[PDB]
């Protein structure tokens, strides 16, 4: 069992990845946006800092 | 001195040192219902293995004769 | 006390979008603007669901812990609710 | 008596509860954090849409998980044991190694459980450390010990 | 000033050499090193309280990062970080009980 | 001979994963408890 | 070597390479041992059972050969479905009768063809022309693992090419039609009997079906949804400098 | 029985239960699983015979009689069921004409005393 830091973790988050693109479906996964996404509604979304 | 030894000429044979820490308790934690995953915190607490190798030492010939590291290696 | 460690937590023009809000824009809306599962209905969602084209387009209820949104306008869309209140 | 009364021991069990669904759940949402929060590329395999249709289906999936701990640590770690009495962690209110209140702190003093040596109250104690930097070096020293005296592999 | 690294081939050289660039991509090749794209090179800050031996706080390695910012919603800072598995949580997990004779035994096995 | 190194095998001898678990108290006061019970059949000093 | 690079694109080490092989039509103990890159002694030392070597038996591979090969190699293997060398004699219309033909199982054909299985069911709706097989069924050749070609330095004679390949200088001179100064040439032709070839990709990478197994779903719902582009940057995000910052700048 | 297949958990509700669960052991969970999973029929044959894992083994025999021993030691990594004698066979004989004894010994050493002697063959 690896231990410690995320970089030792090589397998898990294969099997990880492999788990998460098992179970979700794409028709969900297209429903989550981006925060630019919702802010193109606003009337004024773009100016400088 | 506990290890393999390789007699084909592709195995090189490394001295090397390995230093590693035992911990056990004997005060509160020597036995109880807590007494194993107190055991597995020292012993993965000190999971840390220290293996070191002298580079004059893996300056020797191989098998076939060349040296096993040289200046450039 | 220790800096900004306080368990219990504004109008700006040049700082709108970087005011109480996410630090990028391509960073994703936060978990109370969507559904995790099987729900019986909230009584009142959360003060970090950011307002949407959604909450002013259908305007079915909008319920902040109280706070009732029967207003809907597009100068909110893009904003959480904690300067909306 | 007897020892505290049954609400804050629901508490204090509460607290440690969270403490194991911290230990559950920290991995899983630092890599779908990690995962779902960056833009460059993750391999050269996958690239392009792939990755953002991954990124999107792993966000999917750490929206899903009801009950996800993703509580920091310090916001709940003042919790006392033996009393009731709740301290701010980072004050003089708290003690870090037993654990306590300066309450509980002080009636272990006065009773004689712990093994404690009082050095004088303006001083440093004794840590050369201490005496050197103050918190901050002492703090140092631990990371250097605790890290950055091995070399990684 | 503003310029593009370059590299240069053993091929291209009048005297082949191992560069320091292919040396660099084959430790990361070994030691499964993280090779950041934006890193910009103007940005070499040294911890000065801790790398220089005129000061008082002096330890050989740099104790933190100078870099303004360096919070928990960067992922890279995600991925080096250390996972509280087995640290010292884990012991207040479960040791600190308001009863230690909870944790020993069950109640009714010693009685 | 081989019934006699089992024997000091079975007296002086553990693994990791038996090291993790033989102190455990439900198995202390089952030692406990199988002293109280029969001890006459177990004792250097029962016999007598 | 990216974030997640790690996992994704590096195998652990070491890299498996092949101690079997199989004996092709024409060869003999000199051509094995040359394909092999090993001497001809050494390779009747490991396979001291046989006294001769027939074709398509399976022979050792010694174990110090500088010509092994790795698994999976980097040319996929290409398997039509409308090909009536079946025994229905028309197109496959059963993931079982195609598993029977590749020698595999009927799972590892639906993680590589994810567009063939979730689009249309196990019939098969003869749209789909041909299938790749999965990672497990491929084999690795000694012309497509060592690289057939090799880089000309600035100051090449014929000899340092012929030590640095560890082939003879006659056998670089026969694929390379006879030319002996190599100043006009960029590259150089290498001979099947060079002992130390270059591979053609890093042995410790992994091959992109081991990873497009891992996305099985991900291509699969990408060709039925027909999604081409997602945007990461608005239309106009360039023109705004400080307004566009993500969590990698 | 592929219908069957799984196992139910506990939500820990009681004080006691709190206390069970901050006095076990330090392989508790993997323990439970593994010993409410498969284990010695009644009749005496192995677990070995699982629906849903057959493919796997399949896979792993298929991966390491073509000399793909890493390959079938990563799918030998994903395992649930206790895997039958033939996953032994072919990797101990993947190990042979590499000479690699040290690999063979871990395989044998994983199946003999860990999963009810299923390499001791």
């Amino acid at each position: 069992s690896p231990h410690g830091y995320i970089r030792h973790f090589e397998n898990e988050v294969r099997d990880l990845l492999q788990y998460v693109d098992g179970v979700t479906p794409w028709k969900q996964a297209q429903k989550i946006r981006t925060y630019w996404e919702v802010r193109s509604h606003h009337p004024m979304p773009q100016f400088n800092r | 001195r506990i290890g393999p030894i390789g007699l084909e000429p592709h195995q090189f044979n490394v001295p090397a040192e390995l230093g590693f820490v035992e911990q056990y308790d004997n005060l509160q934690y020597k036995r109880y219902d807590w007494q194993g995953w107190y055991q597995r915190m020292l012993d993965v607490h000190n999971r840390n293995v220290s293996l070191r190798c002298r580079i004059c030492d893996l300056q020797r010939l191989d098998g076939n004769g060349v040296q096993f590291v040289d200046m450039q290696t | 006390y220790p800096f900004l460690r306080r368990p219990h937590i504004n109008p700006s023009a040049p700082y709108f979008w970087s005011f109480m809000t996410a630090k990028s824009q391509m960073a994703f809306l936060p978990e109370e603007n969507y559904i995790t599962g099987d729900w019986t209905g909230k009584f009142f969602v959360s003060k970090r669901q950011v307002y949407t084209l959604q909450h002013a387009t259908s305007g079915a209820k909008v319920r902040v812990k109280i706070f009732e949104f029967n207003s809907p306008s597009r100068w909110n869309i893009g904003k959480e609710m904690n300067t909306l209140t | 008596g007897q020892d505290v009364p049954k609400r804050h021991t629901h508490f204090v069990l509460e607290s440690r509860l969270m403490y194991e669904k911290s230990f559950r759940d920290c991995w899983l949402h630092s890599v779908c954090r990690a995962i779902s929060q960056l833009d460059e590329p993750l391999s050269k395999t996958v690239v392009g849409t792939h990755q953002k249709m991954l990124q999107r289906k792993v966000t999917c999936f750490q929206y899903n998980q009801y009950g996800l701990f993703k509580t920091p640590y310090y916001r709940l770690a003042n919790v006392d044991r033996y009393h009731a009495v709740q301290g701010v962690a980072g004050t003089r209110e708290w003690v870090p190694y037993v654990n306590v209140s300066y309450w509980t702190m002080n009636k272990m003093v006065r009773g004689g459980n712990l093994l404690v040596h009082r050095v004088h109250y303006t001083g440093w104690g004794t840590d050369s450390h201490l005496k050197k930097g103050g918190w901050e070096h002492r703090w140092n020293k631990v990371l250097q010990r605790n890290v950055l005296q091995y070399s990684r592999i | 000033g503003v310029h593009r690294v370059g590299y240069t081939h053993p091929s291209t050289l009048p005297v082949p050499c191992a560069q320091r660039w292919d040396l660099r991509l084959a430790r990361a090749r070994i030691f499964q090193e993280y090779i950041e794209e934006k890193a910009p090179g103007a940005w070499q800050l040294e911890d000065e309280r801790s790398m220089s031996p005129e000061f008082k706080t002096f330890t050989g390695y740099p104790m933190r990062d100078m870099r303004p910012g360096y919070g928990q919603n960067l992922p890279d800072y995600i991925m080096k970080k250390r996972l509280p598995n087995n640290t010292h949580y884990e012991l207040f997990a479960r040791r600190d009980i308001p009863n230690e004779d909870n944790a020993m035994y069950g109640k009714y096995l010693y009685d | 001979l081989m019934d006699e190194v089992e024997d000091s095998l079975r007296k002086f001898q553990t693994y990791r994963s038996r090291f993790y678990e033989w102190g455990r108290a439900v198995k202390q006061f089952d030692f406990i408890e199988f002293r109280r019970r029969n001890g006459w059949l177990y004792d250097l000093h029962l016999m007598k | 070597h990216r974030m997640f690079s790690f996992a994704l694109d590096w195998q652990s080490a070491p890299v498996n390479r092949l101690s079997t092989d199989t004996v092709h039509e024409g060869e003999s103990w000199d051509a094995v041992a040359q394909r092999l890159g090993c001497s001809v002694g050494e390779l009747k030392d490991a396979n001291a059972e046989r006294e001769t070597i027939e074709a398509g038996v399976v022979i050792n591979v010694p174990v110090t050969a500088t010509r092994r090969l790795t698994s999976f190699g980097a040319t996929p293997l290409v398997l039509p479905l409308k090909t009536t060398s079946a025994k229905d004699g028309e197109r496959i219309r059963t993931w079982e009768e195609a598993a029977a033909i590749l020698d595999c199982t009927v799972e590892e054909l639906q993680q590589c063809n994810g567009h063939a299985a979730l689009t249309y069911q196990k019939e098969f709706d003869s749209s789909v022309t041909e299938l790749v097989a999965p990672l497990s069924c491929w084999t690795s050749t000694s012309e497509s693992e060592f690289s057939p070609v090799e880089r000309v330095h600035a100051n090449d004679t014929l000899v340092a090419i012929a030590r640095r390949l560890q082939c003879s200088e006659e056998a670089l001179r026969a694929v390379n039609d006879g030319i002996t100064d190599v100043s006009g040439l960029d590259f150089v032709r290498v001979p099947p009997e060079a002992r130390r070839p270059r591979r053609l990709v890093e042995p410790q990478l992994r091959p992109q079906a081991a990873t497009d197994a891992l996305l099985a779903r991900t291509i699969a719902e990408e060709e039925t949804f027909k999604l081409k582009s997602i945007p990461h940057l608005p239309q106009n995000a360039e023109r705004f400098p400080h307004e566009y910052h993500t969590p990698t700048s | 029985d592929p219908n069957r297949v799984g196992l139910n958990a506990a939500t820990l509700d009681c004080r006691g239960r709190i206390y069970r669960w901050l006095r076990r052991g330090p392989f508790f969970q993997v323990d439970n699983y593994f010993r409410r999973s498969v284990k010695l029929n009644r009749d005496g044959t192995l677990p070995t015979d699982f629906v849903h894992e057959a493919p796997l083994m399949r896979k792993i025999i298929r991966l390491a009689h073509r000399g793909h021993l890493k390959a079938a030691c990563e799918e030998y990594r994903r395992v649930t069921t206790v895997p039958p004698v033939e996953v032994y066979r072919a990797l101990t004989a993947c190990c042979v004409p590499g000479a690699k004894l040290a690999d063979a010994v871990s395989i044998f050493e994983d199946g003999d005393s860990k999963l009810f002697y299923v390499s001791r063959d």
